């Protein structure tokens, strides 16, 4: 089991097609298996959970038939396969029942479903699913001050500004060394609405695969 | 062991000071004795631990300060206030956030009011051997 | 609007009194109670409770607390900046429940209070511990690109300036050249890996404090 989900970074994330709110989203590539999850910003459902709390819902619609219950996720993350390696989905926060307010059309014809998912358990919310999660910030915790400082040791040779010469670098992007507390205050005045409405989220997943690839393999 | 006078003033009545000889048996609550006295009536109290044990068991017995808060209680410091007519010993504890109570000391009276006396008498007595005759000796 | 709720989340990912690995506990208190977000990244709690409710909840939570009920609040308010509220105390991220109790044994009358965090739903557990921290890490990338297109020139100037004139007499501390598509594989297996030590989370609160404050209005 364990050697299954272990190689889960061989990829980096892949974003939903909504285009509407930022909502993350993992692709998981490996047969006999899965990991799907949503996450709408108002109640994030991660799928990974037993047999037993579910059993109760989802054979309401059945009478004399039976399906596998491996189908629905070996059918959704297969068809990904050959397609990726108007997408508009919408999920607004205000609607906490669960009647998805979704205006998405992909061949005309309409195909019922939806975000189907109890309530979330505590246990299998948090102690599995976050430090993965957590994975594509590891290429910013642990770098953002790497990448920030990097532009103060590396000007100790480019302090000859007196015995060379009396010119700035370029001076033409030239804009503050980027550091710690240069983003502190940004964020007040220009990333706020971001912290208020996250956007669509393309700033957020294409521009952390390039360093996601490598960020905690081993 | 031996009825000691340790003391106390008081806040009430400082001017006839107390005298709490408080002969406390080996702890202050699983049995000890209190006779306190004014210099004047002795409240020759063999008191038990039906009377302030509780104190401690029914107000939030947590984990802190109480073995020294009861030793400076029966010492000159808290608002002491022993009732003459009751025969009852009582003060406020207060510390931040919150002022407990700590004593309930109902001390009884023996007929005698200057049994309390005769042994500061016997106190004046050795207190007297401190400090030259025994100098004269070292 | 929702003040409490949102001192809380304005209020920077903050180091409770605790004993133990640091949680995501940004204790935020208010003058109408507070709301507590305590998290460990392995489940979420949030206690937000105002000051009146918390003077009930106590009577069926704490074992025994007989104390004043306008002497919480301002035993509280000294919480606004969460430094000290009390010595230190602990939570405890064990199990599903959390405490924050110190125990000693003196039969002594301190004043002692606690703080019971019950769990969160699922609801909250997203639009606190999964939508924000997705925007965190949004933020973080946004903090990285801007030095991405600061890391591909000043990197070079001290190699352009190694040589040129006053030629280097300290080969010690000789640098290599750096660019961001170069981090992304010159470091990330060859040296991380003894190095990548992350664990549950754990790396989370050193750098997103300090920008956490700038999340006033949402």
């Amino acid at each position: 089991m364990e050697e299954l989900e272990q190689g889960l970074l061989m990829q980096p994330w892949a974003w939903l097609q909504l285009a509407e709110n930022s909502l993350l989203a993992k692709v998981f590539i490996t047969k006999q298996g899965y990991a799907l999850l949503v996450s709408d910003l108002q109640q994030v459902w991660h799928e990974q959970v037993d047999t037993s709390v579910v059993s109760q819902r989802a054979k309401e619609l059945n009478k004399r038939l039976t399906a596998p219950p491996a189908a629905f996720l070996c059918h959704l993350d297969n068809l990904l396969r050959p397609l990726l390696k108007e997408a508009t989905f919408s999920c607004d926060c205000v609607a906490d029942a669960l009647i998805l307010r979704v205006r998405s059309e992909l061949s005309g014809l309409p195909f019922y479903w939806n975000f189907h998912c109890m309530l979330a358990s505590p246990s299998l919310v948090s102690q599995h699913l976050i430090r993965p999660l957590m994975g594509m910030s590891l290429a910013l915790q642990c770098q953002v001050r790497e990448l920030a400082t990097l532009l103060h040791m590396k000007d100790l040779e480019i302090q000859d500004y007196q015995e060379s010469g009396a010119t700035l670098i370029r001076d033409r992007l030239k804009t503050e060394p980027f550091e710690e507390n240069s983003f502190l205050e940004q964020f007040m005045i220009e990333k706020l609405p971001e912290a208020c409405s996250i956007g669509d989220g393309k700033p957020f997943v294409m521009n952390l695969q390039d360093l996601y690839m490598a960020v905690t393999t081993q | 062991m031996e009825r000691k006078i340790s003391r106390i003033h008081l806040v009430s009545e400082p001017s006839i000071t107390h005298f709490l000889q408080v002969s406390w048996e080996k702890t202050l609550e699983s049995g000890f004795v209190i006779t306190l006295t004014d210099g004047h009536s002795a409240w020759t109290g063999t008191v038990s631990e039906s009377e302030i044990s509780q104190e401690a068991d029914d107000m939030a017995m947590e984990k802190g300060k109480y073995v020294g808060e009861l030793r400076k209680a029966l010492l000159s410091v808290y608002t002491f206030n022993f009732s003459k007519e009751s025969c009852y010993f009582f003060f406020e504890k207060n510390l931040k956030d919150v002022s407990f109570r700590l004593g309930s000391f109902n001390l009884e009276k023996v007929e005698n009011p200057a049994e309390v006396i005769r042994e500061l008498i016997c106190y004046c007595l050795d207190t007297i051997a401190e400090n030259q005759a025994k100098n004269e000796h070292l």
